[PDB]
């Protein structure tokens, strides 16, 4: 139902991590060790794909990585965090509303079909020690644009490649809506400067790889606030900066941007995801909150992840758990209660971008 | 008009609020008092995160209730 993707550089990080464990240079963090502890095979007996899937399976439905993660092995190690932040996941979705936050959402008369690509932003906040992403992209406390570009390129390019080819297979082009990934909770102390850095990173990826993306057409970048409206031709692509908090009446994230429609385009929305969380994060705890939780709640994301058939609620703009679950219950009925009760795990097929820019198996 | 308590991981913020105040409204009052942007505020009550677009009333948050702010 969903597809996990990662870069060639991340695949190298995983192979090195496995080898590092087998050579005794590292020990698994508690939550990885917990998933590993359920296995009959040791680490040296696993192949790279199983190993990767079990590290991804250590994610929890809801985690607040900017505040309640310690990066010291009592939950995850930095070595695991460097991998998990690079993992993205896509899935087909029904979009029941336009993705407006809070009470601002507008329901679609007939729900539209499209795709989500969950991608974790740079984790530039922490409750405890420095994060992997802080070490990667900060030079003595200062944001390095080229390093941030490289990070987002590593994380986003596999999804752009995936939907370039899927638009081709569907004989359409792709329209992609993108939020201000990493500019909210994950921005930490960089809240006040991060907005143009993320915009610049998106422009650099598209310009650098434009010749690999002939079926990508329109990019709708909506940072919400902190950026100015703009439109830029990037190769063949139309890249629009459209902050819906400063311009009124703009298209939502879960809606066709101007110039696209269901006949000519597939609609894909990027979700600002989270290193240690299942897709949707906040909404597993019933909160239709943040880009991640809003987009999950406003789609059938939870059905694609759990395999269950939920019910959309027009009043609260929300895909709810199945009636066969909520009906008898006197309490504790949100999607995370559904996963605890049914032993659901987050484990799916994984592909990696290879030397030639093709998605393929990890071996 | 009433008062609630927002505990941090700690320094307890006292807020002046109305049952009809939305969570974003409450978050904005926290910003005025503490300088934390709403985008970087997670508010928990009775073990659940409070979401934009609902009101204190919706969560049955009454006078002198304690909320928990999660910060980096
Ligand atoms: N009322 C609003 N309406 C629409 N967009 C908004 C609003 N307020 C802010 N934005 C924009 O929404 C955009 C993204 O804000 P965030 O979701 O925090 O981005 P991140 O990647 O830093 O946080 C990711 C973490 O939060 C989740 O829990 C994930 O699971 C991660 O744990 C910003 O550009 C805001 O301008």
């Amino acid at each position: 139902a969903y597809q996990l993707l990662l870069s060639k550089e991340t695949l190298n990080k995983i192979l090195q991590y496995k080898q590092n464990l087998e050579k005794g240079l590292a020990t698994p963090g508690k939550f990885f060790l917990e998933e590993l502890s359920k296995q009959e095979k040791s680490i040296s007996e696993m192949d790279i794909t199983t190993f990767t899937q079990l590290l991804i399976q250590s994610k929890k439905p809801q985690v607040f990585a900017e505040s309640q993660v310690y990066h010291d092995g009592t939950d995850w190690t930095l070595e695991e965090e460097s991998i998990l932040g690079d993992v993205s996941v896509n899935m087909p979705v029904t979009m029941y509303n336009d993705g407006g936050h809070g009470s601002s959402f507008k329901n679609h008369p007939k729900p539209i079909s499209g795709y989500l690509a969950y991608v974790p932003g740079a984790l530039l906040a922490s409750g405890s020690g420095p994060t992997s992403d802080m070490k990667e992209v900060l030079d003595n406390g200062k944001l390095n644009q080229d390093k941030l570009n490289a990070l987002y390129e590593r994380r986003l390019l596999p999804q752009l490649i995936h939907f370039n080819e899927l638009a081709r297979q569907n004989e359409k082009q792709a329209a992609i809506t993108i939020p201000g990934i990493g500019t909210g909770c994950f921005s930490g102390a960089y809240y006040d400067v991060i907005k143009p850095y993320v915009r610049n990173a998106l422009i650099h990826i598209l310009e650098k790889h434009k010749d690999s993306l002939p079926y990508i057409d329109i990019i709708h970048y909506d940072p919400y606030m902190g950026d100015e409206p703009a439109e830029k031709k990037i190769g063949h692509m139309s890249f629009r900066v459209s902050p819906s908090g400063v311009v009124r009446g703009t298209t939502g994230q879960l809606d066709y941007p101007l110039g696209s429609n269901p006949d000519t385009h597939i609609l894909v929305s990027i979700v600002a995801w989270a290193h240690f969380s299942w897709p949707g994060n906040d909404y597993w705890g019933g909160a239709r909150q943040t880009d991640d939780g809003v987009k999950a709640a406003s789609t059938d994301t939870m059905g694609q992840v759990t395999g269950a058939t939920g019910v959309y609620d027009k009043k609260w703009g929300r895909y709810m758990p199945p009636e066969s679950f909520t009906k008898d219950r006197k309490g504790m009925s949100d999607w995370g209660d559904y996963v605890r009760e049914n032993g659901i795990v987050f484990n799916g097929p994984v592909l990696a971008l290879d030397k030639s820019g093709k998605l393929d198996t990890l071996e | 008009s009433m008062q609630i308590f927002v505990k941090t991981l700690g320094k307890t913020i006292t807020l002046e609020v109305e049952p009809s105040d939305t969570i974003e409204n409450v978050k904005a009052k926290i910003q005025d008092k503490e300088g934390i942007p709403p985008d970087q505020q997670r508010l928990i009550f009775a073990g659940k995160q409070l979401e934009d677009g609902r009101t204190l009333s919706d969560y049955n948050i009454q006078k002198e209730s304690t909320l928990h702010l999660v910060l980096r």
